């Protein structure tokens, strides 16, 4: 194994930057008191800081000068401090027994360490299931993310649907309240693999987010989700939980349809639902030519604002919640967006989007937002 | 509020 | 004034500027309801926006044009975010009865009032007593304010005292910990005459900051007796606004300020706040950084085996015997962004005595072995160490 | 902590 163990010589903010993604979600004070420490593992190849808690995983490969091979594990948090705020300048690390020396120009550290011998091993990658450019990666889960649930003490709204057929993938999420899909083609390895998984969803969005680089993304399935590429590398522990069969929730048709400008509407809804009780709920009255938004009560003050817009159909009042609507709104990333509306009591279907007096079908797009209303 | 399901 | 109640025009930016500026000092955040809202009068060709809060009282005026006179009072914090979220354009206001008819653009607000009745006479703005360049007494209050006590139970630390001698003020705050002290010379209404008051730190710190522009702040205190009781009011660049003083002692601090030191130290500023903020990641408790005095160099350390150490050495122009102390990382580095210099002169005697940092120009100063005066300065941050392990 | 006074 060796005397001299672990030692090497790389950059700060190569060193910093790889080590403050690994250790971001690390537990402070865990009942397996290693997983609060973060692994470094020098070889040929480069230094490999990893990261642990049983369910999430994080590793990131740095070049690194390897002056002797080892592994060491140190505090995580503390050595992302550390080497945040270094000064600009070569890092000497060096593993000295159960201590580790660490030197940055005229800076000095050293650091307690724990047994390398109880440290978890990380789960292997299941085989590559596909990839995709890593900036699609990072819009596609950014629209759904925003539609599921927010609190764990329901979580089967908490996750991310991923459907993959073929050169298709799907992603769903919803809170009850509203529906986020999303289809995009990706290069599957290989064809006629179908698979469907449901992820938790703050950690899929986490790993989309930091991937904007962004090289190619790649997702392994086989349980758990690896999401590989860029130097960097987690796999994340699948849910239990049943996602609803949503397809039956999107409606073919309908009663009456709507494109308006989202900028324009998005701002309108943020002013005129100041006065809205609760930021409860943002009345729309739909006439041709004209949407007249409006809420708030005597209790507060009343708010109206009225704006133009493209109308089908016969005049539609329904009411929203703002902060739901806004956040499908921002999710199309579009200069214009669509409405399907059928009645004040089911759902409306937005679109982005860049008839004669009859019932409206909905065009087929890649992506689709289906919010439900309140009450009036 | 409403609900999909 | 008759039928039509209070109705006027202005620019949104304008408006919401005014509004966001005494909707700040109107935290207010619970009942009772009458110290929720914010009152509006239109009169001449203006418009005035007045609010009040525990100690402390705004009162913004805009120009504007008043098609009728009048008065009325909204809710504070909802018409300042109204007036922030509304198009760019002009803003109309129309009091209706008992609600406020607002339009910009195409929309439009229908806002409940409360009775006017019920707003209190706020204090009047005592004489003014001089005033100084906004962003000097942006920098001067933002020095001492740091120094000040945070406390409740000991209301002498808590404030800022004011002493005014002619066209000279000396400012000063501490928490017992340390002292910052800086003298200024200002356009004054009563040269010669002489004042000392003592003004809550908070609010006067958070008035500097938000002061900042600007024109030429103006503070009022008396004509006077004789300072004055009891007010201080800071105005200018159309806005005003009074605070009570203290009636708490401030200590006589030119008593602990040295006028000697054994030992001097003058670094780079920059340099040492960063090495600071460094070894102490690995401080117990950000209790202490040690610094290890010798000449041409100084240590810093901290930390304890249980979680790290850390050590950085860093150059130094030293002159006397070597020295090691140890000082609040929080509170040492709180001096050294006070300083507002590239440099900084730490006068020193024994590790349990004061330290006494002053500012010190990008390149000036000359000093062989025996003991050092203290340099004269404008600003001076006077810290004391902590007890060594 | 040392005290000033
Ligand atoms: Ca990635
Ligand atoms: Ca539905």
């Amino acid at each position: 194994v060796g005397l001299t163990d672990l030692t090497f010589r790389l950059l700060r903010e190569s060193f910093a930057d790889a080590v403050s993604w690994v250790a971001k979600n690390l537990p402070a004070r865990p009942a397996v008191p290693v997983l609060s420490g973060v692994l470094l593992t020098g070889s040929d190849n480069g230094l490999t800081i990893s990261g642990f808690d049983y369910e999430v995983s994080a590793e990131a490969q740095v070049g690194a000068e390897i002056v002797s091979p080892g592994s060491v594990l140190v505090s995580g948090r503390l050595l992302s401090d550390i080497t945040r705020a270094l000064p600009n300048k070569p890092v000497d690390v060096h593993v000295e027994g159960n201590r580790v020396a660490l030197t940055c120009g005229n800076a000095r550290f050293s650091l307690p360490t724990m047994p390398v011998e109880d440290y978890p091993t990380l789960p292997t990658l299941p085989e590559e299931t596909g990839l995709l450019p890593a900036e699609l990666f990072a819009e596609a889960i950014s629209q759904v993310a925003i539609a599921a649930g927010r609190d764990d003490t329901l979580p089967m709204l908490t996750g991310i649907r991923v459907e993959i057929l073929g050169e298709t993938v799907v992603l769903a999420a919803t809170d009850r309240f509203r529906l986020a899909v999303r289809e995009l083609k990706w290069s599957a390895s290989s064809p006629d693999i179908e698979a469907a998984v449901l992820v938790p969803a703050k950690t899929l969005a986490e790993a989309a987010k930091a991937g904007i680089g962004g090289s190619d993304v790649r997702l392994s399935l086989g349980g758990l989700l690896g999401i590989s590429g860029n130097g960097k590398r987690s796999t994340t522990r699948l849910l239990d939980a049943e996602f609803p069969k949503f397809r039956q929730l999107l409606p073919t048709e309908h009663t009456a349809v709507a494109t308006m400008d989202v900028a324009e509407l998005i701002e309108a809804i943020k002013l005129v639902a100041l006065v809205a009780d609760r930021g409860a709920q943002v009345r729309m009255e739909f006439a041709d030519g004209s949407v007249r938004l409006s809420a708030g009560a005597d209790d507060v003050g009343r708010a109206e604002e009225d704006l133009v817009v493209d109308y089908a159909g016969e005049p539609l009042t329904i009411a929203f919640n703002p902060t739901y609507l806004t956040d499908g709104l921002s999710s199309l990333r579009s200069e214009r967006v669509s409405f399907g509306f059928t009645t004040a009591g089911k759902s409306a279907l937005l679109r982005p989007v860049s008839n004669g007096n009859g019932p409206f079908p909905a065009v087929s797009t890649d992506y689709v937002y289906l919010l439900m209303p309140v009450r009036l | 509020q409403a609900d999909l399901f």
